[PDB]
DNA sequence: AGGAACACGTGACCC
DNA sequence: TGGGTCACGTGTTCC
């Protein structure tokens, strides 16, 4: 009779695996491209390249 | 005999988790808000975070 | 104590 | 087929 809590419990992961998902698909929306699909890993790999690139561009436009 | 198969698989599924969760740490080194921080934020924040980052550039 | 974030191992599916 | 990602349920850690 604990089912109740397991159940519960699935419920709370389940909802943070979802707002994960749905913070990647909205990085990967933001990129420079962009041809879905990236894997996961790639979005954030592709994310960590845009704002290194971004970084250096702009910062170049000055001294 | 075949346990080794799923010690392969569940090792390739490890890596994959590891190399997430350095992307993550090495995202939130490039957005200052988290950066600026003593402690480490949770994985959900770093991505809102950064999200929150990049509609910052795009006003100039 | 107990929940939120995190880590794990495995079944379903894919190329 | 081999070997990879993903969603899941549940074990582990931390506050």
């Amino acid at each position: 009779k604990d089912k109740a809590k397991r159940v519960s419990r699935n419920k709370s992961e389940k909802k943070r695996r979802d707002q994960f998902n749905v913070l990647i698909k909205e990085l990967g929306s933001m990129l420079p491209g962009n041809a879905r699909k990236m894997d996961k890993s790639t979005v954030l790999q592709k994310s960590i390249d845009f704002l290194r690139k971004h970084k250096e561009i702009t910062a170049w436009l000055e001294h | 005999r075949i346990k080794n198969a799923r010690e392969a698989h569940s090792q390739i599924e490890k890596r994959r988790r590891d190399k997430m969760n350095s992307f993550i740490d090495e995202l939130a080194s490039l957005v200052p808000t988290c950066n600026a921080m003593s402690r480490k934020l949770d994985k959900l924040t770093v991505l809102r975070m950064a999200v929150q980052h990049m509609k910052t550039l795009r006003g100039a």
